[PDB]
């Protein structure tokens, strides 16, 4: 949780990861129930898909950095 | 036949499975509804007698 | 200001003081310390008395910090409570514990003040009327309808949205509302009490230009004050609450964040005024300080007083002895849950056990009330069920299973709402809801007449109008 | 019985006895084991002399630790069951080979007599209920002892 | 012309022993009474002042057994702390905790003595070079490898293996160690020191003839002892290795078997000085005490300490706040199982609760951190399935989950190795397994090139060459 | 480090110590945070502060709370 939100930001990173943690949170309990149906539709399948590279975004190694050009 | 026996061997070791986790899961729980209760009350005997 | 005391003890948030035996403070009399500051100024320090210890000395708790304190100084008595200045001279203006100015303006006008101590009103006073009023809000205008005249609580560990569903409905209800609202600030964040005050002036209700023609007082007790400050926050901010109650005449708003640091506060300082404890380390007082400082908030024949007030529940665990002696002062408990909030589902209000008295067809009519119950048999029955579509699967429900899990996927999301408050951490705008949109949007998802539209579709938005165009937006970038 | 002493203390003896019996039947069994004789000693409950050892403590106001038995519980049955050695030839090769019983509830190895007592003692006999039951006796569990 | 005590007060260990007014002890230094008994006088009762009461009065703690002391003794103050010998007099010797041979030997040499209370090095005095260290057990070379010159703690409840992974790292490494071997032995069997000083005759180590070439100092305080003097033998332990840090300029390994019981005792006095316990009973100054220990371990500019440490974990309680204050201390935590124990892989290490500051791709290399990375996401994948096939089995995963679950079954039978020491419970001979070989065993399992091979040869088998061999074998017999 | 303090209590200093090692790092913060500049502090282990703090109060003798903790 961060209790200040988008005003910690700047207006570059507000406008893309603005959403990013309500769509991740609201994948992360769609890919829970992913696994409790066998065949699903495609509209479940593209946001499978999508959710699995947003977590793929954000996986760095340590003290290597990226700065906020290389962020947004 | 085949399909609805190894379904019923399935649902067999699934409902003999989850008696040796409930068996298993209400010892455990007791031993930590019993630490529970000697912890809270050491904690006001210990308030009782500071004060 | 005629009996002068020494400090006889000085441990911690609570003094000992000695005084002349014939002549000595009653219980809740303020204690006004003679200390002195860094420089050697005097500077006055208030305490307050909780007992009297015999030997002709008091225990009293400070409302300042007692570092710089010594054995010996000065204590005099006024002679009666902490007197707090009340009435329309308060009106856009933040206070200390004491009635004393914060917000660096002017001297504060203390000819009406009224002592923070008083009795709850009688039995004879208490009004009858059942009244519901609206705020915006999906599941709360649905399922836990908030009393004109009530006590409301939100329910919540930390980090599940209590603050920004209290800052909604001011944003909400405090400027369409007709009396004076007052925000007590109970052992909260300065930046928090830093960031209302702004907002009240951007809405214009601290009105900083014209002073008292405001229409909200701000107390503030936040974190980084003493314990016997935090004790009292609430109680200031009441006594401010119940002059426009009482002698104005006017319904009145009392936000107050947070009441677990009243209860914490007092804990702090029990064991050190010489209390055996309590059960989970609570004062063995809990339930008479509760109920002293809830019972005053009321709503009687003169005006009415509507408390909306966040309970902090510790370790999300709601048998707490803090939480739990709350629950009975409420007229509304809006629990919000951990669960949903991890989820994104936010106003993380739990519906199954966010409750409200109000939710009766005599008060609600039975059009609210037939698809209120209906909501919560869906959400009952689908709580019932993770348990055997996480081992057995989806595919082992019958269709009619299917159906009443598909449906309580779209009421789950369709109980999120973006706030006005929440724009920087839903990155969407906010929507007010009607009562009328949200009654006419679940008796849709029940029905069965979205069932094509897919679970997302449901996700932040207002209207019932909005998640059908959310809808088509999703068809249409399926297609792109 | 030309060569057992029973130490005997019963439930409806006081807490001090009990506490006391296993070093009184220890210190029987070290007039033998000095005299180059080979010794066997049985404690009946080392579970219940730590219960009567923590009844003791309890009423003399002592801070207790773990299920409130107090925090010389492991020094309790380690001045005892280290009393039991083979000794060297300098000295005549006295033994006392030491069988303590404890009993656990339901099977819990993690609890704290049952903890201290196999960090003291150098092997273990399980003895299970599901093999007493099924008419296994004597109910050895072999592979976990 | 030292001053001279009476004693007030005897609770257990804890006397209470009354001064004049002009001279008081200070604060850990030791009292001697005269003591009495049957037949003769024994001067041999230590204590150590802890507290000062007032009214010309301490409070100590006894050393040995205070039975057959009386209210009025004579106690001579000695001016000083606990003071311990320490050089190469004390190699290949028993002591006592107040630094008195034990092994029936010729009186040591107390030309060189030390206390047993000193401040910890300077910051400006460290050494921050993070060499590896190799000691020959697969669990412990690829998922946590040891710190040279470091605190390293091995964890784990009773039954599970601390001692005899504790002896195995006296075998593999304290032989090859090119300078003095430490043991600690604080509250442990006295038949394990028996052993142990067995151990060290028959590898040569603690030589019969011509002891002072020996390079191991043993120092006891076992279970039979009081419990003022358990708290104090790991700080004899640890003064003499401080000396070959200090004054030899050597490396120094200190095992101290086991540190919980140095916590246990001091709860124990504690609760007999009268101070408030803290939580689960413990002695309010559980921090201090523990970091007291810990701090003075550290390796300097001049030499090296290492120390491995068998930390007692009560009732399998990992949240219990004497392991818990212990895992701040150290630089390799290994972490026993009793689950794995129970299914009698051994040694019972759990692979992936166990830690290392170590295991660092600029310090391990970059072939093992990227392998000792792929071992801990199979057996942290398979931990997560292991409450879908705890009711449904194995037969209702996917086809990568279950190739998950095929590996990392794998990968734990051969993270098991069979030890030197244990050739008596088993009898089946120990393998070394090094570094060079834990690495390219466990690319096998992960490249998948032995899914073939059954899950029972990679059991108790040194290289993969012998899960290789091991494997025809099941294949072969029919 | 050209911009960085470090304040260090290990765990050999006494409890006072480790207890006042965040308030002596917060009141250098203050200095720089009262002279325009901006400052970042790290406490590492607040949990050990209050560790050092139930020390120092149970040998005050003063009447402990949850997990033995002072209410303050
Ligand atoms: N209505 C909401 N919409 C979006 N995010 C929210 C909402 N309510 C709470 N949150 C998230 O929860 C965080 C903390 O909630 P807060 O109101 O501070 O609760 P508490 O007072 O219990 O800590 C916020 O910073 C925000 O990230
Ligand atoms: N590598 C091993 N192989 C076989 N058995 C072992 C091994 N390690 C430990 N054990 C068994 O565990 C028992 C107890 O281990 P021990 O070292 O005493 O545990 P702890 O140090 O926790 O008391 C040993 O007696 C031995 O039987
Ligand atoms: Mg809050
Ligand atoms: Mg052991």
């Amino acid at each position: 949780v961060s209790r200040v939100g988008s005003a910690a930001q700047i207006k570059a990173m507000k406008k893309v990861a603005g959403k990013l943690k309500l769509e991740l949170a609201q994948f992360a309990e769609l890919e829970a129930f992913a696994q409790f149906a066998s065949d699903l539709d495609k509209a479940t399948q593209n946001q499978l898909a999508r959710g699995q590279r947003l977590r793929e975004l954000l996986k760095q190694p340590q003290s290597a950095p990226l700065t906020v050009e290389e962020q947004v | 036949a085949s399909e609805l026996a190894a379904r019923m061997t399935a649902m067999s070791n699934a409902t003999d499975n989850a008696n040796e986790l409930k068996k298993t899961l209400s010892i455990n729980y007791n031993r930590a509804r019993q630490a529970k209760i000697t912890g809270e009350i050491l904690e006001i005997v210990a308030g009782a007698n500071a004060c | 200001k005629k009996n002068l005391g020494r400090i006889a003890q000085i441990i911690g948030p609570v003094l000992d003081v000695a005084f002349p035996p014939g002549k000595m403070p009653n219980i809740y009399n303020a204690l006004i310390v003679k200390g002195r500051d860094t420089a050697g100024q005097p500077m006055n320090v208030t305490c307050e008395v909780q007992q009297l210890l015999g030997n002709n000395r008091v225990r009293a708790v400070a409302m300042s910090a007692t570092d710089g304190l010594t054995r010996g100084m000065e204590v005099i008595d006024t002679g009666a409570p902490l007197s707090v200045p009340v009435g329309g001279a308060t009106l856009g203006r933040i206070f200390n514990v004491l009635g004393e100015p914060v917000d660096n303006l002017g001297p504060v006008d203390t000819r009406t003040t009224s002592p923070i101590h008083r009795s709850a009103p009688a039995f004879t006073q208490l009004d009858t009327k059942l009244s519901i009023f609206e705020t915006g809000i999906k599941v709360v205008d649905l399922l836990a309808p908030y009393r004109r005249g009530g006590k409301i609580g939100l329910f919540g560990g930390a980090g599940v949205g209590k603050t920004v569903l209290i800052m909604e409905l001011i944003n909400n209800i405090a400027k369409a509302h007709g009396g004076v609202s007052v925000f007590g600030g109970v052992g909260e964040r300065t930046r928090e009490g830093n960031d209302l005050y702004m907002e009240m002036k951007e809405s214009g209700v601290i009105n900083e230009q014209n002073i008292a023609e405001s229409k909200v007082a701000l107390v503030y007790g936040q974190m980084n004050e003493p314990p016997g400050a935090r004790m009292r926050v609430g109680l200031t901010a009441l006594t401010m609450a119940e002059y426009f109650r009482d002698v104005n005449e006017q319904d009145v708003l009392l936000f107050i964040d947070n009441i677990f640091r009243f209860v914490q506060a007092g804990s702090e300082v029990s064991a050190l005024l010489g209390r055996m404890p309590s059960a989970v380390g609570y004062q063995p007082t809990l339930s008479t300080e509760m109920g002293s400082l809830q019972e005053r908030i009321t709503s009687t024949k003169e005006g009415s007083i509507t408390s909306i007030q966040a309970v902090y529940v510790p370790a999300d665990d709601l048998t707490d002895p803090a939480p739990a002696t709350t629950f009975a002062h409420l007229d509304a408990t809006t629990v919000l849950s951990r669960g949903l909030a991890a989820k994104g589902i936010y106003p993380a209000v739990d519906p199954l056990d966010s409750t409200s008295t109000m939710l009766q067809p005599r008060i609600v009519g039975e059009e609210h009330y037939e698809i209120a119950q209906r909501v919560k048999e869906t959400l009952q029955r689908y709580k019932e069920l993770q348990d055997i579509i996480a081992i057995l699967g989806l595919d082992e429900l019958s269709e009619e299973d299917r159906l009443t899990v598909a449906r309580a996927r779209k009421i789950e999301r369709f109980l999120s709402q973006p706030f006005f408050v929440a724009e920087v951490f839903t990155g969407s705008p906010g929507k007010y809801v009607g009562l009328a949109e949200t009654i006419r949007g679940f008796q849709l998802i029940l029905s069965g007449e979205l069932d094509s539209l897919p679970e997302q579709a449901f996700y932040l938005v207002g209207n019932i109008d909005e998640a059908t165009a959310k809808a088509m937006n999703l068809e249409m970038e399926s297609k792109l | 019985m030309e060569y057992t002493i029973v130490v005997a203390e019963t439930a409806d003896s006081p807490a001090t006895l009990q506490y006391l019996a296993p070093y009184t039947g220890a210190a029987l069994a070290e007039y033998f084991m000095y005299r180059e004789r080979h010794t066997l000693i049985i404690y009946d409950d080392l579970s219940k002399q730590a219960q009567a050892y923590r009844q003791m403590s309890l009423l003399l106001r002592r801070p207790p630790g773990r299920e409130a038995y107090p925090g010389d519980v492991f020094y309790l049955h380690s001045r005892l069951l280290e009393r039991a050695a083979k000794l060297s030839s300098l000295l005549g090769e006295g033994s006392m080979t030491a069988l303590p019983i404890v009993e656990t509830q339901a099977g819990d190895v993690s609890a704290y007599i049952p903890t201290n007592v196999i960090s003291i003692t150098d092997g273990q006999i399980f003895l299970s209920a599901d093999l007493f039951n099924a008419g296994i006796r004597p109910a050895i569990n072999v592979g976990i002892s």
